[PDB]
């Protein structure tokens, strides 16, 4: 069961430029503030985003061929997608890495976690995609989720906190936005 | 297969979506366009704040390690104004 994003569909409104002023370290500010806010940010859209699918999100876990998988060590499509929007949750307000005080520096371990919650993120972004996708054609919603996406993926590239590799249940759709998705 | 072009047609219908979904979906139009829109106004304001110090400070025939220690003053406050943005319970 994988739905095509590649048709007509691939019109993105919102998105008279490129991303590239938006998602650019802003000049002489400092780099970890950038990706602090900008994650929290993207959490919280996102989370926002899946409330409005997560009606139609019960048993049917990921996309076709490749299948994500929260257990291992020591799930449906909406239980493991519950878990990881609440986790992200824990660490996006976990002071210890985003310090909300002034005089408090990001710790050692942020970088790590940020590229563990950007991957999330695009997990979240791979169900929604392949599995719940037509429903936002029928919200109206394809011009703010291509545009949502391409400035996520963007944000990605830029700042290379996601591989290329991982981008691959989505890589086809990422091509086509070619002209919206950095180059 | 190739670069050939495809185009689908839609029942379009927002019919049986649980209500709520329907207001939800309404509720992240408004949202994004919203933080999409703002996104592009405060990133503008703080390259026309940034470009403006730095014309500003080669009007003056400042040293170049003066000039740095002043944009670099605007950046941390301007990396303040982050971290305050960040900080929300909404
Ligand atoms: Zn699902």
């Amino acid at each position: 069961q994988i739905m095509f994003l590649s048709e007509p569909f691939v019109r993105t409104a919102l998105v008279k430029g490129s991303f590239k002023t938006i998602v650019q370290l802003p000049k002489y500010v400092d780099l970890g503030e950038w990706i602090a806010l900008n994650v929290f940010e993207f959490f919280t859209n996102l989370n926002q985003f899946y409330g409005v699918v997560a009606e139609y999100c019960t048993p049917d876990n990921a996309g076709p061929h490749t299948d994500y998988l929260w257990l291992d060590a020591n799930l449906p499509a909406s239980q493991y997608i519950d878990l990881a929007l609440t986790w992200i949750n824990n660490k996006v307000n976990d002071k210890n890495l985003f310090p909300t005080k002034n005089g408090l520096p990001f710790p050692q371990q942020f970088s790590r976690d940020v590229q563990r919650i950007m991957v999330q993120m695009f997990r979240i972004f791979a169900h929604i995609y392949h599995h719940h996708f037509d429903k936002i054609v029928h919200l109206s919603l394809e011009a703010h989720w291509n545009s949502f996406f391409s400035h996520f993926i963007s944000f990605a590239k830029e700042f290379k906190i996601i591989d290329r590799k991982e981008m691959a249940p989505l890589l086809p759709l990422i091509e086509s936005f070619e002209k919206q998705g950095k180059i | 297969n190739g670069t050939i072009s495809n185009y689908m047609y839609f029942e379009r219908r927002p019919d049986l979506l649980t209500k709520g979904t329907q207001d939800k979906a309404a509720a992240v139009k408004l949202k994004i366009e919203n933080f999409y829109q703002s996104s592009v106004k405060y990133a503008i304001e703080r390259n026309e704040r940034r470009v403006e110090l730095e014309t500003e400070l080669t009007s003056h025939n400042w040293s170049e390690e003066r000039k740095s220690r002043q944009l670099s003053s605007l950046g941390k406050k301007e990396s303040q104004f982050l971290r305050l943005r960040r900080t929300r319970l909404s």
